[PDB]
């Protein structure tokens, strides 16, 4: 082909500019695959983990971040950017608690995000930080939220959420699954993303090196799920 | 680099072709 | 059967060829792939497999190639010479007792001779001169000559670089006839640093800005 | 080549051509060389001449009553650098009534340095530094690079051709600790005439002597103090 | 090399065979040439 | 590749103050010779047209009642130099009361000179001779684009440099009179000269220790001229 | 065609120039006013 | 190529290429190895020698962060000189901040900021210094962290930095690190140092030890000579 607007942010002829495309394609150096879904009183989000040594810890390549008491992140991508984009957002939240008296909600702090890559990808000079971004949380008369931001400053809230490697599969997978009924239970959510998971990888997981977080309105605090009580969904889902 | 060249030509050697000798020698 | 090596063109792998024939005596024969190209009728077929006949008779046989890589990648004999060497290249005895070696600088085109499958084997690279490199090359071209004992070769490695072996045996020429210039008795460090000023043409003066 | 452009682009063999193009600056210059002794550090510089009849180009400044540089390679940045030095100097005097240790000294011009080489818009400074002092710990030989990198020796010469004074100061390296000043000094300079060509000897016209020491102050000799140095030498072996 | 073959058998050099002259058009190259085909004692040979 | 004052060289060579560096060989030729009786110091006219008014354009300027200075080069350049050398020179009197050597002058010039790139533009392209008398008597000085100091006891700047450079360097000693140095440069003046010399085509200047004012000759230099 | 017939003329010179047999007491002379467009091969250290 | 040259542009497949040049230009630096014993942890580096006129004590690389933590540095001297005043900087701030020691996790993850701040404009360029941090405290135990100049950054239990950085971590590895103190590590990292091509091909190196852990109440500081030299003797018959 050729390429106008190889170098930089402008328009090519048909109107299509060619560096947000590099930056979303920049998403798969990960080598990861996360899944998001949503029950109706909880929200689950599932990964795995790739631990290549064994001089490596265990408790600093955790991916799940916290974002505050109520709202809990998961990230793709590279590494770095995700580390200054979830301190923006930290930032963010506290700021909007200070100013305003009450508790800042999913949506507001999604297009916060959204607004400030938009914003950085108008003017030159500044690399596109490429990294996605899924949130969930809890709040009142709405009950379970999930969201994903993407690098081009573009947000979306849906049921079933992959992102990754595999996303043309995952969520195929995820549309022929959910179609017959609402994943209503709390464990069927469970169920759903580590069949979605091991099918699409053709594996089955051991414990050790799965992530997931859950939050629930019995208690919207963010939890993570320690190794037995894996252990025994793995092996209840698996009998 | 499109091209609209052009080129020279070397000759066909091949022409000579055999005679009867008319040598008169007793 | 086969193998290769390529690298960067200062890297004289030349000399590696012929000391490897003088360590041997199966019967050395050579041969360069420019040379090759002759009349228009892809004589070059005619060429390589009477080579490779007499390799055949002369069974202990080392095949030399250096040069010819281009097939046409962008002529009509030069398709003709490579399937004349690429068929004679599987139709080698199994038993193996001829050897070819191939020794190009270029691997600028991969369509000629697949390097896979059994038609190819082994692989060489060739590094660009490093560091002992330079010393260990200018240290053995100088031999020869009557050289005083302290040129501290480790500095003329240091100012060096991009600069390959036939270069160095440049200026271990050159270094000698400076000296012949002042009638020198012998090579001082002074003289070789002046050679490797010189081999690049470059001339020193007095800028009047510096200090 | 067009990686060899600037000062923020690397290299796909992972190195910076800016950084070593500067490098030669400082092979453009005279040579000088320095050393320490138990109780002084001297350092000598030869002073080039223009024509037949202008004044020599001055090499050795001084800089203050303990820390006196040499010079080698550019003369702008050489003068800004020296400026510097004289600021900084003169501003530990006033707040602490103390002179500024030659350590913390070279680190600070490190750290001044260091900004140019990453930063879009200005050039390194391309200057051959020796940095010759005296403070509590006793004496002091510094160089600096281009780069940003500073040694720590106790013998060295810079400039054009500048090995041959390298040898002989390995070659006899082991003798400076235990002399004192009046053979010291032609010690030292006996190091010059190897850097000279064999058509000519050093004279009285075209060299200068910087000497710090415990009780002495920095002191700068040169044209009318060097025959007491200059007498009494052995010729170069013709 | 062609009438004092001493000197580099001496020191133990070898002497070149091959020079390339090369400037700008004028600069005075084919002139050297012709002044060494004068003093030259040897067999010279012009090539078209 | 040299389209950048802020670049080096594959051997370390700034390619961009040399050419300024050549930009004077155009100008006008200027010679200055040091004596212990004073400074002497002489320039060539080069007038472009019989039309024009002669003393509109000029090559020395008093800079101070005992200092003075020639140029050659650039002609916009030299006036930014000038101004500022006459404003520091007042400055210094003003806080110190007394009157700077010349070597202090040349010091501040140079320092304002060699900012071409240095602050956060092209190089100035002029070079000047500084000549007067301090408290150590008479004093000569060479200013070069680069912002390099030299005292010379002779010397000649601008085209026709090299030269006389040589027929100067073979007439000078030390034991010399002002009298006698005047005559000697008219004398290299009139060799290198294409035009036939009279008197409206060169204009001295003599600075001496007793006599620091009456810094120009004006119209007995017919005098000075029929005797050669 | 016609082009490829000079590339042998040309060969046939470097082969001869050098190989083996020192040629001796026989010196060659290469004079050209555009020195950038000629073939790198004949810079060869022992040719040129 | 292209897309090569500027810090702020992707290739087509999406990846910058002037962080990964600054990755393969750390390469040549010598090899530093930091490990860690239940009570303690451990910092060696091998430094090469240059001529004969240099007094030894040139070229330090550790450096004094703090009270208690460790410098590594490894790559380009000068960027690593004004990484550590950067560090300072910040541990004296925070100092003065909350009047109390900065824990080792949160100083790992300014200074981890602070580096990956300069890939994204494209007047700067990147740095070319990895090193390590390393703390121990009575509250917190022994930790360690290590930095590539991507920005990433997080712990292990052992890490070589170097040529052959993961030859030694392949011998490293095989050290049952969890019970033992660091005085049988001081003595065996140098022979880990001499195992792997100190002097095939070079003229000479020397070696360096830091100490941080339990028997020194949590203070940061170069090992005490006897120990250094014992340990040297015991390395050199070692290698035998
Ligand atoms: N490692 C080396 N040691 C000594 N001499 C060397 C070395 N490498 C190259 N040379 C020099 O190179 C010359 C021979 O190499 P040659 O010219 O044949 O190069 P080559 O790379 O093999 O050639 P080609 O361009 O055909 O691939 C001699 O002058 C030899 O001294
Ligand atoms: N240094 C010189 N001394 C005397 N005459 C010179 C000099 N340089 C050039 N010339 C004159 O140049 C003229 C022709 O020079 P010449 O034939 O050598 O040029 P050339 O460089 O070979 O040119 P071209 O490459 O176009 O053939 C002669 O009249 C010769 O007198
Ligand atoms: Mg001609």
């Amino acid at each position: 082909s050729a390429g106008f607007d190889r170098h930089i942010t402008i328009f090519s002829p048909e109107g299509r500019l060619y560096q947000v495309e590099y930056a979303f394609k920049a998403i798969n150096q990960g080598g990861l695959t996360s899944v998001a879904v949503r029950g109706k009183d909880c929200a689950v989000i599932v990964t795995q983990k790739k631990v290549p040594d064994k001089l490596l810890d265990s408790s600093t390549v955790t991916h799940l971040f916290k974002i505050t008491e109520n709202i809990g992140c998961v990230m793709t991508g590279m590494t770095a950017d995700s580390r200054s984009q979830v301190q923006r957002a930290r930032y963010e939240a506290a700021n909007w608690k200070y100013k305003y008296g009450y508790e800042i909600p999913v949506d507001m702090l999604c297009k916060r995000i959204a607004d400030i890559s938009q914003v950085y990808t108008q003017n030159a000079e500044m690399r596109p930080l490429g990294c996605c971004m899924i949130l969930i949380g809890i709040d009142e008369e709405q009950g379970p939220q999930v969201y994903k931001c993407d690098p081009a400053g573009y947000y979306c809230g849906f049921k079933a959420t992959a992102a990754g490697v595999k996303q043309t599969e995952s969520t195929s997978f995820l549309e022929k699954k959910v179609k017959k009924k609402f994943d209503w239970t709390f464990e069927q959510t469970v169920e759903t993303a580590i069949t979605c998971l091991s099918t699409v990888l053709s594996i089955d997981f051991k414990p050790s090196e799965i992530e997931v977080g859950v939050v629930t309105v019995e208690n919207p605090k963010f939890r993570i799920l320690t190794e037995a009580e894996i252990d025994a969904h793995l092996v209840a889902l698996a009998e | 680099q499109p091209s609209g060249n052009t080129s020279s030509s070397a000759l066909m050697q091949g022409q000579r072709a055999p005679q009867k000798p008319s040598q008169n020698l007793v | 059967k086969g193998v290769l090596m390529y690298g960067p063109p200062g890297t004289g792998k030349t000399l590696l060829a012929r000391a490897c024939a003088a360590q041997t005596k199966a019967t050395f024969l050579k041969l360069a792939g420019p040379q090759l190209v002759q009349m228009f009728i892809g004589d070059g077929a005619k060429l390589v497999r009477d080579a490779f006949a007499l390799a055949k008779e002369k069974a202990p046989s080392i095949i030399f190639i250096d040069e010819l890589d281009a097939i046409g990648t962008k002529d009509r004999e030069v398709q003709r010479t490579m399937l004349e060497l690429l068929n004679q290249l599987d139709g080698f005895q199994p038993n193996t007792q001829v050897k070819v070696i191939a020794a190009t600088n270029r691997v600028d085109i991969l369509d000629p001779a697949l390097l896979r499958s059994g038609r190819l084997d082994r692989k060489i690279e060739f590094p660009m001169p490093n560091e002992e490199a330079r010393a260990r090359i200018m240290q053995i071209h100088s031999r020869k000559m009557n050289v005083s004992p302290d040129v501290n070769y480790e500095e003329l490695a240091r100012c060096t670089d991009d600069f390959n072996g036939a270069q160095c045996k440049a200026v271990c020429v050159e270094a000698g006839m400076i000296a012949l210039r002042r009638g020198a008795t012998e090579l001082t460090h002074e003289d070789y640093m002046e050679g490797i000023l010189e081999v690049q043409a470059k001339k020193k003066a007095n800028l009047q800005y510096y200090a | 080549n067009q990686y060899d452009n600037d000062v923020t682009v690397w290299s796909p063999q992972g190195r910076i051509h800016q950084i070593e193009y500067a490098m030669e600056a400082v092979k453009q210059g005279s040579a000088t060389v320095g050393l320490k002794s138990k109780t002084h550090a001297v350092l000598v510089a030869l002073k080039r001449a223009q024509s037949e009849l202008a004044a020599h180009q001055k090499k050795i400044l001084h800089v203050d009553n303990h820390i006196g540089i040499s010079i080698a390679g550019l003369t702008a940045d050489a003068r800004l650098l020296c400026n510097f030095m004289r600021q900084e100097c003169l501003d530990s005097r006033f707040v602490f009534d103390r002179p500024l240790p030659v350590s913390r000294l070279v680190s600070l011009i490190g750290s001044k340095t260091q900004i140019p080489t990453q930063r879009y818009g200005r050039r390194p400074y391309g200057v051959g530094l020796l940095i010759a002092g005296y403070d509590d710990m006793g004496p002091h030989i510094f160089q600096t690079c281009p780069s940003a990198n500073y040694f720590d020796c106790r013998a060295m010469s810079i400039g054009a051709r500048s090995q041959s004074a390298r040898t002989y100061l390995e070659r006899h390296m082991s003798e400076f600790m235990e002399c004192n000043l009046n053979e010291l000094v032609k010690h030292g300079l006996r190091a010059l005439r190897e850097t000279l060509p064999a058509e000519q000897d050093l004279t009285t016209k075209n060299v200068s002597i910087g000497i710090v020491g415990k009780d002495l102050e920095f002191t700068i000799y040169d044209d009318d103090d060097v025959s007491p140095f200059l007498e009494g030498l052995e010729e170069r072996p013709q | 090399p062609l009438l004092h073959p001493e000197r580099f058998v001496n020191l133990g050099i070898e002497p070149p065979k091959g020079v390339l002259l090369f400037g700008p058009p004028g600069t005075g190259k084919t002139l050297c040439a012709r002044a060494v085909a004068n003093r030259t004692d040897a067999c010279f040979i012009r090539v078209i | 590749y040299d389209r950048g004052v802020n670049t080096f060289s594959p051997e370390g060579r700034l390619f961009q103050v040399e050419y300024a560096i050549e930009a004077i060989k155009l100008g006008s030729t200027a010679i200055g010779i040091q004596t212990s009786e004073g400074v002497c110091l002489a320039v060539e006219k080069r007038i472009t047209s019989p039309l024009m008014e002669p003393s509109s354009i000029e090559k020395i300027v008093e800079i101070d009642a005992h200092i003075g200075c020639a140029m050659s080069g650039l002609i916009a350049d030299a006036k930014t130099l000038i101004d500022k050398a006459r404003v520091e020179t007042q400055n210094h009197w003003f806080t110190y009361n007394e009157t700077m050597t010349v070597e202090s002058v040349t010091q501040a010039v140079s320092n304002l000179a060699l900012q071409f790139g240095e602050e956060d533009s092209r190089p100035f392209g002029v070079a000047l001779l500084f000549g007067g008398v301090d408290e150590k008597g008479p004093q000569l000085f060479h200013m070069d684009p680069s912002g390099t100091f030299v005292q010379c006891d002779a010397r000649a700047i601008g085209s026709a440099s090299e030269g006389a450079q040589s027929s100067l360097q073979e007439v000078y000693h030390k034991s010399m009179t002002l009298k006698e140095a005047i005559k000697s440069s008219l004398i290299i003046l009139k060799q290198v000269m294409e035009e036939k010399l009279n008197a409206t085509n060169i204009e001295l200047a003599t600075v001496q220790p007793g006599q620091n004012f009456h810094m120009f000759t004006k119209e007995e230099l017919e005098e000075v001229i029929k005797d050669i | 065609g016609g082009d490829n017939e000079v590339q042998r003329t040309m060969l046939e010179l470097i082969n001869q120039l050098d190989g083996f047999d020192p040629r001796g007491n026989i010196k060659v002379l290469m004079a050209t006013n555009r020195p950038d467009t000629l073939d790198p091969a004949l810079m060869r250290p022992g040719r040129l | 190529t292209g897309y090569d040259l500027s810090a702020s542009t992707f290739s087509p497949d999406g990846r910058v290429f002037q962080v990964e040049y600054a990755m393969k230009a750390v390469e040549n630096s010598s090899t530093a190895i930091g490990i860690r014993c239940k009570d303690g942890v451990v910092f060696g580096v091998e430094k090469l020698v240059l001529s004969k006129l240099y007094e030894e004590g040139s070229n330090k690389r550790l450096f004094n962060v703090d009270r208690h933590v460790g410098m590594a540095v490894a790559g380009l001297l000068a960027d690593a000189r004004s990484l550590a005043d950067i560090a300072r900087e910040e541990a004296s701030n925070f100092r003065s901040n909350f009047g109390y020691n900065i824990p080792l996790k949160h100083l790992a993850d300014r200074v981890a900021m602070y580096v990956h701040a300069y890939t994204l404009y494209s007047a700067v360029r990147p740095f070319g210094c990895s090193f390590m941090l390393g703390s121990y405290s009575v509250n917190d135990g022994a930790q360690l962290y290590m930095i590539d100049p991507s920005g990433v950054s997080y712990g292990y239990w052992g890490c070589a930095i170097g040529k052959a950085r993961q030859a030694a971590k392949t011998e490293i590895e095989k050290l049952q690190m969890k019970e033992m103190t660091c005085r049988d590590i001081v003595k065996e990292v140098a022979k880990i140092i001499y195992i792997v091509h100190d002097e095939v091909k070079d003229k000479a190196f020397e070696l360096e030890l830091s100490w941080v852990g339990e028997l020194t109440n949590g203070r940061h500081e170069i090992v005490p000579k006897d120990i250094r030299e014992e340990a040297e003797k015991y390395a050199k018959e070692s290698l035998k």
